[PDB]
């Protein structure tokens, strides 16, 4: 700054903290329900597919973890048919752990 | 029916910001989120009007 | 979770072969280890942080 | 070491056999929702088991 | 009754997919039973080394 | 060489500078045509090997 000003380069970087970043598997990126258009053609596509990521990331000086969500569709149903007791169903749709 | 790979903890503290504010603090439930001065997350040096 | 040793910078991972159906999506975060329990058992003698 | 001590009297530590159960019973998780084991016809992936 | 096409009467596979906690170890196999075959599951086993 | 010469061991070795390897998917490692007879076979034109 001023008349004595030094010789000069620019760093441009951000933050978000809060966050946790988020790629919707949906044909346009838009949420247009929670059951999204790719993930019905994967039900008449009848087939199994395999995955890759890759994630390039900043060097660290300590042991990190990159933290995955598959997004999926984790539920329950619950019935209750005399006073003794109750019975669950659940599912997990992507990702199924059984019933 | 529990599993090792599901996060309960953490969505409760999703949705909990989804249905309300988690600006406002409530002893019962010990609710009173973790949060930072951003004044010095990011520092703003203005100087001083000395 | 899957592990970023120390100043690695390429991380790749794979999923053996499913169905995708309902499938989502993905969302995703960096966490350091000492600052991570491990929830698989009852105890962690390894997480020394609070 | 002393006078006394030659008089010090041992016995056999009790038998202890160890190995598997009979037909491997518990090496395998049967009937836990936990941990419940799949076999399943790819790609439908609906759970056989 | 039997074939004289060249084809094993054992197979063995290794773990698609493999996983290793405290308490607990999973493994996953793609068991694929060709064309003109069939497998009485009472045949199968896990060979386990350790 | 020579009267004097000194006892001697060989060692062998060969280049190849403008290549890439093959390995054709045949039957009978000849190219008979451009679709191959393994690659329209009953089994891996039918099922999704690994």
């Amino acid at each position: 700054i001023g008349q004595t000003a030094v010789p000069s380069v620019t760093q441009k970087k951000f933050l978000c903290d809060r966050v946790m970043w988020r790629i919707p598997f949906s044909s346009n990126f838009m949420s247009m329900g929670a059951l999204t258009d790719l993930g019905q053609n994967m039900l008449y596509a009848n087939s199994a597919h395999a995955l890759d990521m890759t994630f390039e990331v900043d060097p660290m000086d300590e042991p990190t973890l990159l933290y995955l969500l598959f997004e999926v569709f984790d539920v329950v149903r619950v019935h209750q048919p005399h006073r003794g007791v109750i019975e669950a169903v659940y599912l997990r749709t992507p990702f199924s752990a059984g019933n | 029916v529990d599993l090792q790979d599901r996060n309960t903890e953490l969505s409760y503290q999703l949705l909990l910001d989804s249905l309300g504010d988690r600006t406002r603090y409530f002893s019962m439930w010990n609710s009173a989120v973790d949060s930072y001065d951003p004044d010095v997350r990011i520092i703003e040096n203005h100087g001083v009007e000395d | 979770l899957y592990p970023i040793p120390a100043k690695a910078t390429n991380v790749p991972i794979s999923i053996p072969s499913r169905n995708w159906a309902a499938f989502r999506g993905w969302s995703f975060t960096r966490l350091k280890t000492k600052e991570t329990p491990s929830l698989g058992s009852g105890f962690d003698p390894y997480f020394v942080y609070s | 070491s002393s006078e006394t001590n030659l008089t010090q009297q041992s016995m056999p530590n009790r038998p202890n056999y160890i190995g598997f159960r009979d037909n491997f019973v518990g090496l395998m998780y049967y009937n836990s929702t936990g941990n419940m084991g799949v076999l399943a016809g790819q790609a439908s992936q609906l759970n056989a088991v | 009754v039997t074939t004289d096409r060249s084809q094993r009467l054992t197979l063995r596979f290794v773990p698609v997919d493999r996983e290793d906690t405290t308490y607990s170890y999973k493994a996953r196999f793609t068991l694929a039973v060709g064309d003109n075959r069939v497998l009485d599951m009472a045949s199968t086993y896990f060979d386990i080394r350790g």
